[PDB]
């Protein structure tokens, strides 16, 4: 059960960090811009 | 640094990582599990004790 | 393009479409409310057989 | 075919890894008249066990190929006379707990027509529909007849089936029609037609 | 490729502009009065305001009554209504021969009805009933989502298509048909294997309507209401196990079609095309199917009728002495405008054999070709173009791509015609 | 009872029988009516009475059998065109079903460029035909969506095709774990074919590429080539609500990460090789122990003592 | 055209509580872990597969058809059970396309577009 | 008999008995003249649909 | 209180025997009125 | 396990009146051998064989 937990937050962490990599993407764009 | 490639884009292409499933609950569970042995035998596995 | 578009597939010119049958409304058959009163017969002349 | 004794399941540290609860037999203990014997089961027959309602004392049959459970009843020596449901207390079997030998049935080539041209159906809307339309006798196809033919030659080839042609007595034949001769020339002249 | 009938070679009349019949043209040869006869026939059809009118073709077996009844068929297009018939198809087991006439003379009146199409096509969101008189399903496209309140009739259908979720389907609302063509292509990824197949979700509008020409018949909308397999409700389902006999349409239903016909065309959605109906072999009809035909023939609904008769003096079957001169009723008679066909000289006869030689892909010589005519003149036109077929398979076999004489000698010597039969009975 | 099988086939020698019926089963009735109905002006109390007893009855009697009995009774209202129809309309279709068909038994993935929107449908539907899993690019996807869709196809080798629009946008999609890349037809205009033949040289920057160009012999379309020239938000109220432990664990997991993989995994499968032939083993040597104590307990005299109704009552004669 | 995947079956997994399954098949060639969704697990559950079965599933339709009990699996249990008689592994990829000729009369189609389970009339020829 | 029959809903709580001898407990001497052919028709197929399956009937 | 899709209006039916008895000789007879099926 | 309703107790007939019919105690023992002789035909046999329902047929006709 602590390991379905901690998958979870696995799942969140990678979503997180895919995000934050498209934000610095954007970002980039942005100062570009 | 390697952390933040994603399993690709990595010149050192390492081998079958595929990502299987994490299951993830299915509560208690009854197991079916039949497998080759030139014999094949059959294993019932009960997660709980109550089941 | 129309010759190009027939080319890549004649779907794009003209779809095969699904073939259906013909919805026809139901015959309303009017007829007084007095006809299906029939064969009814009188209570009070209605024995138990 | 037995009285279930010991419905035991046989537990193990076995699987392919695991931390559950593991079996790898199935012990079904069969008392018969003459003596009892454990037989070992795929794991998977624990399924019918339940989903047929058997316990210990109860009457089943283990079909040694199908392997599929059946409970005929209790036991009739857990019967009292002061229990009033019926059609559950089957007696005890007799003879050996691994026994049903030889089903022998005699039948026509027309039973089997009749059988496959019109199915029993007695399980849904042809039940129910059919039942309640009169059966009348139906012009049976040559394609069937056909297809009994196969079947009964696959059946004679696996040893199952023995063939034994008869003999059609047609008494006053001359009261069939010119028809009935001319279709009297073609059925004498089939393979499979009797004497 | 295409199988090669009796009757491929026709493909009109061979009429000019002014109706007057080419001597060889559309497959046909000869016969000029009646194709000329059979173009006015064809006039009168595609004027389409006459109803009722009988034409009787009279000759000779092999004369082509058939072939200037299809050559008819030809001229009037697939649009227009050719039902064929033959005399002896009135005889059913399950109905009338009068209702079997009737029939035909229905469905030789043709009607392309303009309709509206209501479809609802989607990936199934979400599907919500609520007590039963409702069903609250989503529906994605790749236009958007949408959410739709369905009768109780099409949630069941949809239980019946067995439709939860992910699932691509196609709801006709006019008919209240479901289809589950199969789940979304979305979900092909989820499993290595699956048992179901994938389809895309549909790229157009969740809501759909579309105008349609449908290609109808009197005779279906008589069967379709007279056999309804619309709605949904027990009784009539209990009555789809039934056997589906052919039943003895009211007339009251015929005249129920005519009104709702009748309001379409006043609406403009529909457009009556009466067709033709062809009976060959007209002489096998009983007295009392051609006395049927004489009050069948005053309807103002009749289509064109169109009769064959090679029979001489053939007594009318079911009078069992009455000798009339087709094997027709002369009261019946007395309703039709006969069109006579001539038997063929040999000219024609050996233009007939080269064009069924050309149909049949069969390379024939000169010698050949006038050894077949010669032939048959002897015995008859039908004997000599059945021969070709036979020739041309031996000259395949001597490895010649031709017909020469002695492979039609050869032929001519294995088979027999009804004359050479007839003398060594 | 009565005997009855199933082996009888109809003409082919061969399946189940309802895929027999479901592949000739076509006709549509051209019309479709529901049965008519009786108008009457407020229908009599027991006339409706009787229909409402009636129907009621027949149903919670069907009820059991009601799927059966609509499965049964439900008319063919609709026959679609069937899904072969595409790749048989199309001889590039035809082509491209054994180019794909290779392709795939030799292990490459394809991407598959075609300037049309609408033809871009028909390879989907074409596609499940040959049960081959892609993710679709379009002109419609934005930038972010491109690169998702794009990179979940680089992830996932279990996704075979890559269904890409010439007329979309390839600004940051430089990586594609492709093979090959199939050109379904020649854009018109020389703007976008030759920004997409600059994508394909930019995938053929490292590693070896192939390009395949369907083009319909004895049409415009051969004629055409050779020449041509005549001219976020999400994730973070996601993140909200996250309660304190979690929050912590989205650091912790931040910083130190994991690795379930180490190299060795194939160890466990030589070690359940190894588990289950020591099972195999210590699964016949409690069998052949069970046996023997089997055998122990039919040692010793099996019965001892009679019934009395069985003892006093002659019980049997000899014969 | 069919796409059917035949191989056999050397092991395979069902988890239930809906249910989560893997199944491994082998050819000579090659081998291949599928990992199941509902249907297919249902399917298999229905045909009772067990290691060592010769089984053909068609892609569309997923229905499951066994040849046979293979050469490497082969014996089965040490159970009740019956005899034994054993077939081949087959040989090739596991998906393997292939053309199916089916043939059929006019009489049949007419008979089973007809009546809505006119197909059991071209037995008893009650059409 | 035990039969019952609900003969309206008179909405002054459609219809209402007459008052001629409107007691509620009624009894008058009927007679119903019938052939034996009658008798012969209504026993040669179940009632129709009170039953189970005379429903189907 | 029948429900269907501004006075009390009179409705005329002319009903011939046939229509009579084939509605009535049936629950629902009066499709034999147009199938034949009487 | 078949059990056949054949009437109402003998401790009423006090206020009731429908289909049901009313029987007085069984005397006795409860539990009773009997011998019932059945007269048919083997017409009615056939009949009876003949369908599922086919009992019927003894009325209609219908066979
Ligand atoms: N004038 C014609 N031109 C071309 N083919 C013809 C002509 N007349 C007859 N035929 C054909 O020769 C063959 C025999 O004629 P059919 O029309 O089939 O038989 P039939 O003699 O018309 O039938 P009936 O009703 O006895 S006259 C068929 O292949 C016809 O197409």
């Amino acid at each position: 059960e602590i390991e379905c937990f901690w998958s979870n937050i696995e799942q969140v962490v990678e979503i997180k960090l895919r995000v934050e990599l498209e934000e610095k993407r954007k970002k980039a764009l942005n100062l570009q811009k | 640094n390697l952390r933040s490639l994603e399993t690709y884009e990595r010149l050192e292409a390492d081998k079958k990582k595929q990502v299987h499933k994490k299951r993830k609950c299915p509560g208690p569970i009854i197991t079916y599990h039949s497998v080759t042995v030139r014999c094949s035998r059959t294993f019932i596995t009960f997660s709980d004790d109550a089941t | 393009v129309r010759l190009q578009r027939i080319c890549n597939h004649p779907g794009l010119v003209e779809p095969r479409h699904p073939g259906s049958s013909y919805v026809a409304g139901p015959l309303e058959y009017p007829s007084a409310s007095l006809i299906l009163k029939a064969l009814e017969r009188d209570f009070w002349k209605e024995a138990d057989l | 075919e037995g009285e279930v004794t010991e419905l035991t399941p046989c537990e193990t540290e076995n699987p392919m890894g695991g931390y559950g609860k593991t079996i790898s037999h199935v012990i079904i203990g069969l008392k018969t008249a003459k003596g009892t014997k454990q037989l070992k089961l795929d794991p998977s027959i624990f399924e019918s066990l339940q989903k047929e309602r058997v316990e210990a004392g109860d009457v089943i049959y283990i079909e040694a190929n199908s392997g599929a459970v059946k409970r005929q009843g209790r036991c009739d020596t857990y019967a009292t006379e002061f229990d009033l449901e019926a059609e559950e207390y089957v007696p005890l079997p007799k003879g050996d707990v691994h026994k049903k030998k030889e089903i022998i049935q005699d039948v026509t080539l027309h039973d089997l027509d009749v059988a496959n041209a019109r199915p029993q159906g007695g399980q849904d809307i042809l039940s129910m529909m059919g039942q309640l339309m009169k059966p009348k006798k139906t012009e049976i196809t040559d394609k069937l007849r056909g297809e009994i033919n196969k079947v009964v030659n696959k059946y004679i080839d696996q040893g199952i089936a023995e063939l034994v042609p008869g003999v059609l007595f047609v008494d006053e034949v001359h009261m069939l029609d010119i028809e009935c001769f001319t279709y009297l020339h073609r059925a004498l002249e089939s393979s499979i037609a009797p004497i | 490729t295409q199988r090669i009938a009796s009757h491929s070679h026709v493909k009109g009349l061979g009429l000019d502009e002014s109706g007057l019949a080419k001597q060889a043209a559309s497959g046909l040869v000869g016969q000029e009065n009646a194709r000329e006869a059979c173009g006015v026939i064809v006039e009168l059809i595609k004027s389409k305001k006459m109803a009722g009118r009988a034409v009787l073709l009279a000759g000779p077996p092999g004369t082509g009554k058939t072939a200037l009844a299809l050559a008819i068929a030809q001229e009037l297009g697939s649009k227009v209504p050719f039902c064929p018939m033959v005399g002896s198809e009135v005889y059913s087991t399950e109905i009338k021969k009068t209702e079997v006439l009737m029939e035909n003379f229905r469905r030789a009146i043709g009607l392309r009805i303009k309709e509206t199409k209501e479809v609802y096509e989607g990936e199934v969101t979400e599907l919500t009933p609520c007590e039963i008189s409702h069903v609250i399903i989503g529906l994605k496209t790749a236009k958007g989502t949408k959410q739709l309140k369905l009768d109780p009739s099409i949630f069941e259908s949809l239980q019946k298509e067995r439709v939860e979720a992910g699932d691509v389907i196609y709801i006709e609302a006019n008919s209240g048909a479901v289809k589950r063509q199969g789940r979304c292509d979305t979900y092909a990824t989820e499993f290595d294997l699956e048992a179901e197949e994938y389809v895309p979700l549909p790229k157009g509008d969740v809501h759909k309507k579309k105008e349609i020409i449908q290609d109808v018949t009197l005779h279906d909308l008589d069967v379709a209401n007279a056999r309804p397999q619309g709605g949904q409700d027990i009784l009539s389902m209990m009555g789809q196990l039934m056997k589906p006999k052919k039943t003895e349409i009211t007339d009251k239903l015929r005249g129920e079609i005519n009104k709702v016909v009748n309001k379409y065309i006043d609406q403009g959605i529909a457009e009556l095309v009466p067709g033709v109906l062809f009976v060959d072999e007209v002489h096998m009809l009983d007295i009392e199917c051609f006395t049927y035909l004489h009050r069948a023939l005053e309807s103002s609904i009749a289509p064109i009728v169109i009769f064959a008769s090679n029979r001489g003096n053939c007594v009318i079957r079911g009078t069992e002495d009455i000798t009339s001169p087709h094997g027709i009723p002369l009261d019946l008679l007395d309703r039709v405008m006969i069109i006579r066909t001539m038997l063929y000289t040999p000219q024609e006869m050996k233009q007939i054999i080269k064009i069924r030689a050309q149909t049949e892909g069969i390379n024939i010589s000169e010698e050949a070709l006038n050894h077949l005519g010669e032939i048959g003149t002897k015995t008859t036109l039908r004997y000599s173009v059945q021969l070709l077929t036979p020739a041309n398979l031996l000259a395949k076999i001597n490895g010649k791509d031709s017909i020469e004489k002695e492979h039609v000698e050869e032929i001519s010597e294995l088979f027999y015609d009804a004359k050479s039969s007839a003398k060594i009975l | 009872e009565s005997p009855s099988e199933l082996m009888l086939t109809l003409c082919r020698c061969g399946e189940s029988l309802q895929d027999v019926i479901d592949r000739v089963a076509f006709v549509i009735p051209p019309v479709v009516a529901a049965p008519p109905s009786l108008r009457v002006p407020r229908p009599p109390p027991l006339y409706s009475h009787r229909m409402r007893i009636l129907r009621q009855g027949l149903r919670e009697h069907a009820a059991p059998y009601f799927q059966q009995l609509r499965q049964t009774t439900a008319p063919r209202l609709l026959q679609f065109p069937e899904l072969r129809l595409v790749q048989f309309d199309s001889g590039k279709l035809e082509a491209l079903a054994i180019l794909l068909q290779k392709l795939k038994s030799e292990g490459r993935r394809v991407l598959i460029l075609s300037q049309m929107i609408l033809m871009l449908d028909i390879l989907e539907m074409f596609l499940n035909f040959h049960y081959l899993t892609y993710v679709r690019i379009d002109e419609n996807a934005s930038s972010e969506q491109r690169q998702e869709l794009m990179r979940s196809f680089n992830r996932d080798r279990r996704i075979f095709c890559a269904i890409l629009s010439t007329h979309s946008r390839t600004t940051g999609i430089n990586l594609v774990e492709a093979d090959t890349v199939v050109f379904y037809d020649n854009d018109l205009n020389p703007v976008m074919d030759a920004k997409a033949q600059e994508w394909c040289d930019r995938i053929g920057r490292c590693k070896d590429i192939h390009i395949y160009r369907l083009v319909s012999g004895n049409s415009i379309e051969e004629k055409l080539l050779k020449n041509g020239t005549k001219d976020l938000e999400e994730l973070a109220d996601f993140m909200e609500q996250l309660t304190p432990i979690e929050k912590y664990a989205l650091n912790y997991l931040e910083l130190f990460h994991t690795s379930i993989e180490q190299e060795k995994e194939r160890n466990s499968e030589d070690a359940v090789m190894t588990a289950v032939r020591a099972w195999e083993f210590w699964n016949l040597k409690t069998l052949q122990e069970r046996e023997a104590r089997l055998r122990l307990e039919q040692e010793e005299a099996e019965l001892l003592t009679y019934t009395r109704e069985d003892a006093y009552s002659m019980e049997y004669v000899y014969e | 055209e069919t796409e059917i995947i035949e191989g056999e079956v050397v092991e395979i997994q069902i988890d239930r509580p809906s249910k989560v399954g893997k199944l491994t098949l082998k050819t000579t060639e090659m081998e291949t872990i599928y990992d199941l969704g509902t249907k297919m697990i249902e399917s298999l559950t229905k045909d009772k597969v067990q290691a060592g079965d010769v089984i053909t599933i068609d892609k569309a339709t997923g229905k499951i058809s066994k040849l046979g009990r293979s050469f490497t699996r082969a014996r089965d249990y040490d159970a009740m059970g019956s005899q034994t008689k054993f077939v081949q592994c087959p040989d090739g990829e596991l998906q393997k396309r292939k053309e199916v000729v089916h043939t059929v009369s006019l009489h049949e189609i007419d008979v089973i577009n007809s009546r809505t389970q006119g197909f059991l009339a071209l037995f008893s020829g009650d059409t």
